[PDB]
């Protein structure tokens, strides 16, 4: 079958700057190519059909070009809400094949995280489990490292992390770290601390609480 | 203008079968070709097949032929897709799309997507817990508060604050899968500290597979 | 070709049945697209490997062909070789035809069409255009995958309100051993 190759896989562009996404085919497809754009948690949306024509209601800033084997998708002025992943599709011969997809990101400036920690709830303690949650917000870049300390003793193998999709409100990352401990182990210690190291911090940032 | 309505998520045993549905409104179903798209791990689109209700003809992608069956109901303006012998590779989100009958086949309208999960762990309901910023050093500046959703399966879970109010400043984190096979999720919201003692914040958690609805209040302690 | 066969009931003191059949050639050319390297003498359009699409115009009582596999010429030694895994979409090419992306049966386009296939060969497939009332210029197509390359055939079914008045073809005479000869 006909196979699309779409490059670059990850593309970075500042807000308000032009960006172009390329597409290459394996055989002549004349003018049967389409482009799709998808938000996280939302269905893909069609932008370009016939590889050079905007679809009804598509903003003028989205354009496409190419014929035969090399096809390009171009955005004249990227917006803050344009954070999405773009796919190409051929409509010449069945089966219709989708491209590998290309993700578009915004740069912005470097920002330091603000750290919060949440103590285990009384309801969870009734079930015999204790969980400590650490919250990080509005930090760039994504490489934020989190470490947990209980009574100044480092913890490993009992924590998990989760990063969001860089919410388009301010194009910054957020990370949450959860430490899972048993109720019996929780009662054996007094001080619970989490250490955060990030590019925007000149020194590690420590938040602590006393509960026990 | 044009709406495509799909069913909720499914959770079947290995080797089972599903029959999802796609309801179309705002246009005549016979006037547009309709197809399904598979999203492998949510990062790679795949074309499954299409059906034309105008003549009943069906076209299936070769590696999906036989494994899937497509049918339409013109009386109800609803179309159905069936999968045979579900395997872990089939666990993906399936979307319904609308396209022209003849000429171009560009997919114009998309549904909200139906998630099909091949059960690798038993069904379980979420446990909602409050996250109180207070009872600590200090709640400087704005006070960030949230809720903890732990030990639920399968995905997804919907979290809302104040019955859909206070949309701004809400951060819902992606779920994390534990060694026990149970997902865990955390959602937080940033509010001014001056409203800690004069405002009520309530988180709504809904889990369709277990039909669990929890409305937990978050207050300082 | 002139032959018989039938049943004989002499041993049971019955009668004898005989069927007399004759077969004669009707036309020498078939308007079909051959995408394979081996050319066909009875196919009007042989398409070079550099070209991946072929377009034809169809009309009543005309035969359309579509070949994407090898053909055994008398210069080739016939042997028992399995047919190549030719990816033909639809599985049957001309009883059900592609009108774009959706498959439609040929009888919905043409009024009671007659189609011919080969039991022991996947391709070629043929269609004889029946008398039809669908005067519109309708497009139908098949496709084959030859050596990981997709070949597509396009057929333009047309029936004008007025048939073409004349079709004049001019040819130049050729000299063959001091004799003026003309092809066709």
């Amino acid at each position: 079958s006909i196979v699309m190759t779409q490059t670059p896989k990850f593309l970075l562009v500042p807000a308000g700057d032009r960006v172009t996404i390329t597409c290459k085919a394996s055989q002549s497809v004349n003018n049967d190519v389409t482009w799709y754009q998808q938000k996280p948690g939302q269905s893909p949306k069609l932008l370009i059909y016939y590889a050079s024509n905007r679809y009804t209601g598509v903003p003028d800033r989205f354009t496409g070009s190419g014929y035969g084997t090399d096809f390009t998708f171009t955005i004249s002025t990227v917006q803050a809400e344009d954070l999405a992943v773009y796919f190409c599709q051929q409509d010449y011969s069945s089966p219709l094949t989708f491209g590998a997809g290309t993700k578009l990101e915004l740069k912005r400036t470097v920002a330091a995280p603000s750290v919060f920690i949440f103590p285990p709830s009384d309801e969870q303690l009734k079930s015999g489990t204790a969980s400590v949650v650490c919250l990080l917000n509005n930090f760039y870049p994504r490489e934020a490292k989190v470490q947990w300390k209980v009574d100044n003793a480092l913890q490993s193998g009992n924590s998990q992390e989760s990063v969001t999709e860089q919410d388009s409100k301010d194009s910054t990352y957020s990370l949450s770290s959860t430490l899972t401990l048993s109720k019996a182990d929780y009662e054996k210690h007094k001080v619970y601390a989490c250490e955060v190291t990030h590019q925007g911090l000149s020194s590690p940032v420590t938040k602590s609480f006393n509960r026990g | 203008e044009v709406q495509l309505q799909q069913s909720g998520p499914e959770l079947e045993k290995p080797g089972a079968s599903v029959k999802i549905s796609c309801k179309a409104s705002g246009y005549s179903i016979t006037d547009y070709n309709m197809n399904w798209v598979k999203l492998s791990n949510g990062k790679s689109l795949e074309w499954i097949g299409n059906i034309d209700p105008s003549h009943g003809g069906t076209t299936y992608n070769q590696k999906f032929k036989g494994k899937a069956t497509l049918t339409v109901d013109k009386s109800s303006s609803t179309a159905y897709m069936q999968l045979k012998s579900l395997t872990s590779e089939d666990s993906a989100v399936y979307h319904c799309a609308r396209s022209t009958l003849y000429g171009n086949s560009a997919m114009d309208c998309w549904g909200q997507g139906t998630s099909v999960t091949v059960s690798s762990a038993s069904t379980k309901g979420p446990s909602v817990f409050p996250l109180a910023p207070s009872s600590k050093s200090t709640s400087g500046g704005t006070a960030a508060l949230g809720c903890l959703v732990k030990d639920y399966f399968p995905e997804p879970v919907t979290v809302s604050w104040n019955s859909g109010a206070l949309t701004s400043g809400v951060h819902t984190f992606p779920a994390v899968l534990q060694s026990s096979g149970l997902y865990s999720l955390s959602s937080v919201v940033t509010v001014p500290s001056s409203s800690l003692g004069t405002q009520t914040y309530i988180c709504n958690v809904n889990h369709k597979p277990s039909n669990t609805k929890v409305d937990k209040k978050v207050e300082p302690k | 070709f002139y032959f018989m066969f039938g049943c004989n009931n002499n041993k049971g003191e019955g009668n004898i049945g005989i069927v007399e059949l004759l077969i004669s050639k009707q036309e020498e050319k078939i308007k079909g697209c051959n995408f394979h390297e081996s050319k066909l003498d009875y196919f009007n359009e042989n398409i070079s490997s550099d070209t991946h699409e072929c377009t034809l115009h169809a009309y009543e009582n005309d035969i359309i062909g579509f070949n994407c596999l090898e053909t055994t010429h008398p210069n080739e030694v016939e042997v028992e070789v399995e047919d190549a895994e030719i990816y033909l979409q639809p599985e049957n090419c001309f009883n059900n035809v592609y009108k774009g992306l959706n498959s439609v049966d040929i009888t919905t386009i043409l009024k009671n069409a007659q189609t011919y296939n080969i039991n022991n060969k996947k391709t070629p497939t043929f269609l004889k255009i029946p008398p039809y009332n669908l005067l519109e210029d309708v497009e139908i197509s098949c496709q084959c995958t030859i050596k990981q390359v997709v070949k597509k055939i396009k057929v333009i079914i047309t029936k004008n309100d007025t048939v073409l008045l004349k079709r004049e073809v001019q040819s130049e005479s050729t000299l063959d051993d001091k004799i003026y000869k003309c092809e066709h």
